[PDB]
């Protein structure tokens, strides 16, 4: 119940800023289907189906001391939040319905006050709110009403929604995973084992004609957009170099000829033969990485591969 | 109809001027008349000559047709027959002839609707084939300069009637001797 938003630039979270919120509703992505009816068929051909956008809802409102101040308040929140500029919303709730604790009415033990005038039942460090799950939003704002219900507290309806793709992109890469560095951004609605450098966590093999990972995913990456981004040195020389996977389309890259200690970085719909000079005419495929087990078959033993990318949730 | 094919309009060959039964309430008018021809008989140029009236005042019937599966099925329409069209509060009882048919079948070769036209196909399609007809023999071609078109024309024309001057002269040179 904070509703953070990381924007091009900066920070920003609502209860920083005197903004207590109601709850956070978000539904899910608009299926908007592509069905053809046949004429005198009883049923209709699906020519397809397609997740589409994530409207968001928020309702925030607001006290202040007095009845002035409402006005910079509001105009705070519109300059704080209504941004055409793609932001990250990251959700947050609190882990219990915290109450005031027992104390001692001994003119001794009284209790604490907020700036806002409100009761502190955030005693103890381990009270306040978390980041409920290490994921984001791309999201953006649409139109409010501010209905000012009586004294200082007025009420907003905030009404975002998803901008590029439907998705609960998820925070920091796979490497991120790899390397223990980073902490944290893993939450446990991801099923991932604590055995780092065990399988299902390594994006990040050697010496392999064919290999196995691990997608914890449940969206699928097939979209290009998602940041999947691999980058193999290749181990041995070729005229030619096909890889196939599983849950995806086969690769090839024909017609080129390349070395074995050259590294391809294989971005989505796209090739770097060597990090620049991008050579993507050969067998223009673009893998995709649905969940679990995506199995990887090379064809001659690459010195090494490693990939990261992004986990996208439905 | 009969002149020789070098003369034009000196009009020897069949000159005459017929006229249908309509017309004594109608009038005195007149359509192109039957100019080009190299036909002997008169039998022929009353019978090309009335076709070229009746053709004229031009009917085209482009109702729509609604099939009854259930009940008289035993009216798949095919071009080219007779039929005895009636419709109250119109003034029609007569028969005509389909001239178009317009079929649809979904599946299992079940007939949805038709749609028909009679007599003369349309006045629409005649248009449309006029106007295709423009832009297909145009483009066929390769005289056509949009820019100060006719120049391919002209240089023909005076040409010819160039020759036809050297022609005259030739005539004047020769009959001399």
């Amino acid at each position: 119940d904070i509703e953070l938003t990381k924007k091009d630039g900066t920070v920003i979270k609502l209860s920083e800023y005197g903004f207590i919120v109601n709850d956070i509703v978000i539904d899910s992505m608009q299926i908007n289907t592509k069905y053809q009816d046949k004429e005198n068929m009883n049923g209709r051909i699906l020519m397809g189906s397609n997740y589409i956008s994530r409207d968001i809802v928020v309702p925030c409102f607001c006290k202040v001391k007095n009845r002035s101040d409402i006005a910079y308040m509001r105009d705070m929140l519109y300059s704080l939040t209504t941004d055409i500029e793609p932001m990250y919303l990251r959700e947050i709730r609190r882990k219990e319905e915290l109450n005031y604790r027992f104390t001692q009415p001994t003119s001794d033990d009284y209790v604490k006050l907020d700036k806002n005038n409100f009761p502190d039942y955030e005693y103890s460090r381990h009270d306040q709110q978390i980041y409920v799950n290490g994921k984001q939003y791309k999201v953006i704002f649409n139109g409010v009403i501010n209905p000012k219900q009586k004294g200082n507290k007025v009420s907003f309806e905030l009404k975002f929604e998803t901008t590029e793709l439907p998705y609960g992109e998820s925070i920091g890469t796979s490497l991120e995973l790899e390397e223990n560095k980073k902490v944290g951004l893993w939450s446990f609605d991801f099923n991932i084992d604590w055995h780092a450098g065990g399988d299902k966590r390594k994006y990040t093999f050697e010496n392999l004609s064919k290999g196995t990972v691990y997608y914890h995913g449940s969206a699928p990456n097939d979209q290009f957009n998602m940041y999947k981004k691999i980058t193999i040195i290749l181990g041995e020389d070729t005229e030619s170099f096909v890889w196939n996977l599983t849950h995806a389309e086969i690769m090839k890259i024909e017609g080129i000829k390349l070395k074995a200690g050259d590294r391809i970085v294989y971005d989505s719909f796209r090739v770097y033969k060597n990090g620049v000079e991008i050579s993507t005419e050969t067998n223009i495929s673009q893998p995709k990485f649905k969940y679990g087990a995506n199995k990887f078959e090379f064809n001659q033993t690459v010195q090494k591969v490693q990939f990261d990318l992004k986990f996208y949730y439905k | 109809g009969n002149y020789s094919g070098e003369e034009t309009f000196e009009h020897a060959g069949l000159v005459m001027e017929a006229r249908s039964a309509l017309a004594e309430i109608y009038g005195d008018i007149h359509a192109e008349p039957f100019k080009d021809g190299k036909v002997t008989d008169q039998e022929t140029m009353d019978k090309e000559l009335q076709s070229r009236l009746k053709k004229s005042l031009k009917q085209s019937l482009s109702l729509d047709f609604l099939v009854l599966r259930e009940s008289y099925p035993e009216a798949d329409p095919q071009p080219g027959d007779i039929v005895q069209i009636k419709s109250t509060k119109l003034g029609l009882n007569d028969l005509v002839r389909i001239v178009q048919v317009k079929t649809i079948r979904g599946i299992n070769n079940v007939i949805v609707k038709q749609d028909v036209t009679l007599g003369e196909f349309n006045r629409e399609q005649r248009y449309m084939k006029k106007v295709n007809t423009a832009a297909n023999y145009v483009s066929g071609l390769n005289d056509v300069n949009l820019s100060n078109p006719s120049k391919a024309a002209e240089n023909l024309k005076s040409k010819v009637a160039s020759i036809a001057k050297s022609t005259l002269d030739l005539m004047s040179r020769t009959d001399l001797i």
